[PDB]
């Protein structure tokens, strides 16, 4: 016992004053070394989640919290923390809480003024308790809480309403939380992703009802650029595509949702914008086009997809910087014909890229001679290795001044793809009829 | 991983996508049982005008059998037998049928299709 609870009470006062210059960091190690002594931990976590509880004269701490209203951050008459402060009070708290799941109260607090595992099931109620079901801040503290903790009914729909309504790191760590509690039982794993399941049929038919005013509005726009207004809660950064799409992507993460009324009407929608001759209007929809992708076409209606709307996925695959190899249009990769050239072009070099990331390039000399460059090039490079020859080449002419290496490089590919051609190397011959073209020179064994 | 290309993709990734003189193309064309006013051949120019460049250098790929240009423009073009101009010809079979390319003699058989949509249509497919 090193430390009271008297003294562990004073330290924690120091949670509530709100101070910019003290060291809170310093006072979380601080707690950290005290909460080694495991009566000591459980006393301290014990108070701090009656602070977090009741958020949702020596104490006389007044916070400015609003305009024209500085609260005293302790109402004593039995102790209750002014709703103004408390959003400080609980972002300090969870600011501890963070360190100690990385590693009575009330009564001595007055009895001075007059002078892991458990307790997730409270930390998982928290998410209710309106001051910090407001607050993407505090809602991000506690998801990341909670995602550390991870390493019952209830719990689990308010940690998915947090999917369902409003952070994308909160929202990864909500992925994480997720993930791990169902990693514990096969029973929570179930009740899990049968209620992701019923969020995102929820998510799924108000987005089909969406999507049903677009093409709606779409047609009352033809029939007599497009800023169609049913465009607005599609465009929103917190649109029901983002939401259905996080919940699919956790639940085809925890696969290791019946909806042709909505995949349909994405199709007949999509086909309807392609046809009103604008372009980045599909774009309102590829959330939702990822999201059919990713229901279909697991690890067919994505082909006839894919073939109906072809030039539609490559409007979105040519706009997205996705690579198109990482991305959910992988599968695509061996059904070529449904994409365009340059959207090929952009994965073969992305996808070199990626199969020779591992290789450190350097520059590498090539001396030549302009008369016998063809034959100088055969000697040094022909047992070169490919990642040798993967290498960026400078080529050197001997006795010529310096000049700009990448005009030299082009002219002596130029002067190669020529030399080619030439009969006295016997490489390639034109075809005698059409006299332009050019094919492996049967002569060649001379 | 270069099997994602087609093997005129192959030609348009190592020798690059050409820049067309669609007026060089067309001052240089043989109509010859098309004119250049038939509205199959109005489509045509539409068409492919309407085609982005990889389409244009699939088509002349598919015609000329390369996308090489003559320097010298369209005029230069070389055929089996001297310089051939490019040439439209009416393919009087049913319009149910692909158009039909001679490479050697830079020639297109074309049906007579009854619409720019579906002419555009057929053309595409083809190139």
């Amino acid at each position: 016992l090193l430390l009271d609870h008297e003294a562990l009470s004073c330290l924690l006062v120091l949670l509530f004053v709100d101070e910019p210059k003290l060291n809170t960091s310093r006072l979380h190690r601080v707690l950290r070394n005290l909460c080694y002594h495991a009566q000591t931990r459980h006393w301290v976590i014990r108070s701090l989640l009656s602070i977090l509880q009741r958020s949702s004269s020596w104490l006389s701490v007044s916070m400015d919290a609003a305009l024209g209203c500085r609260t005293n951050i302790f109402q004593i008459q039995t102790v209750h923390i002014h709703p103004q402060a408390a959003p400080v009070v609980c972002r300090h708290v969870l600011d501890t809480l963070i360190q100690l799941a990385k590693v009575d109260f009330w009564d001595l607090l007055v009895k001075l003024d007059n002078m892991e595992a458990s307790p997730l099931g409270q930390l998982m109620n928290m998410l209710s308790h309106p001051v910090i079901r407001r607050s993407s801040l505090l809602t991000e503290k506690l998801l990341r809480l909670l995602s550390l903790i991870s390493i019952g009914l209830t719990e689990n729909q308010l940690q998915l309403s947090v999917e369902v309504l409003t952070s994308e790191e909160g929202l990864e760590d909500a992925a994480n939380v997720l993930l791990q509690l169902s990693r514990g039982d096969s029973g929570t794993r179930d009740t899990v992703l049968k209620l992701l399941l019923n969020g995102a049929r929820h998510l799924g038919y108000t987005l089909c009802k969406q999507i049903g005013t677009l093409l709606a509005e779409l047609r009352e726009y033809n029939l007599e650029e497009l800023q169609l207004p049913s465009m607005s809660m599609l465009t929103s950064k917190t649109s029901t595509q983002k939401f259905f799409l996080r919940v699919l992507q956790v639940i085809i993460q925890l696969r290791d949702l019946s909806l042709d009324e909505l995949w349909d009407m994405l199709g007949e929608c999509l086909k309807e914008l392609e046809e009103s001759h604008d372009q980045h209007a599909v774009l309102v929809l590829q959330p939702a086009v990822e999201a059919f992708f990713l229901v279909h076409a697991t690890e067919q209606k994505f082909l006839r997809f894919a073939e109906t709307h072809r030039t539609v996925l490559n409007q979105i695959l040519r706009q997205s910087t996705t690579h198109l190899a990482d991305g959910p249009f992988a599968v695509l990769v061996d059904y070529i014909r449904v994409l365009d050239f340059d959207v090929k072009r952009k994965y073969f070099r992305q996808e070199l890229e990626r199969l020779d990331e591992g290789l450190r390039k350097e520059d590498m000399a090539v001396h030549v001679r302009r008369d016998h460059v063809f034959e100088d090039s055969y000697r040094e490079l022909h047992r070169k290795s490919p990642e040798e020859m993967k290498n960026r080449l400078y080529i050197v002419f001997e006795g010529e001044e310096g000049q700009d290496a990448g005009g030299l490089l082009r002219e002596w590919y130029m002067i190669i793809s020529r030399e080619m051609f030439n009969p006295m190397y016997a490489l390639f011959r034109t075809s005698p009829g059409d006299r332009v073209t050019y094919t492996i020179n049967p002569s060649s064994h001379c | 991983l270069i099997s994602i290309f087609t093997e005129q993709e192959l030609e348009l990734l190592i020798s690059g996508l050409p820049t067309i003189d669609i007026d060089d193309l067309k001052s240089n064309t043989e109509y010859h049982k098309y004119q250049s006013n038939s509205i199959q051949i109005q489509w045509f120019w539409r068409a492919l005008r309407s085609f982005d460049q990889a389409d244009r250098a699939k088509f002349l790929q598919f015609v000329t059998g390369t996308s090489k240009v003559p320097l010298q423009g369209f005029a230069a073009l070389e055929g089996m037998n001297g310089i051939q101009k490019f040439q439209i010809h009416r393919d009087d079979r049913s319009t149910d049928r692909l158009p039909s390319a001679h490479t050697c003699f830079n020639q297109l058989d074309l049906p007579a299709y009854e619409s720019f949509e579906k002419l555009r249509h057929m053309l595409l497919l083809a190139i």
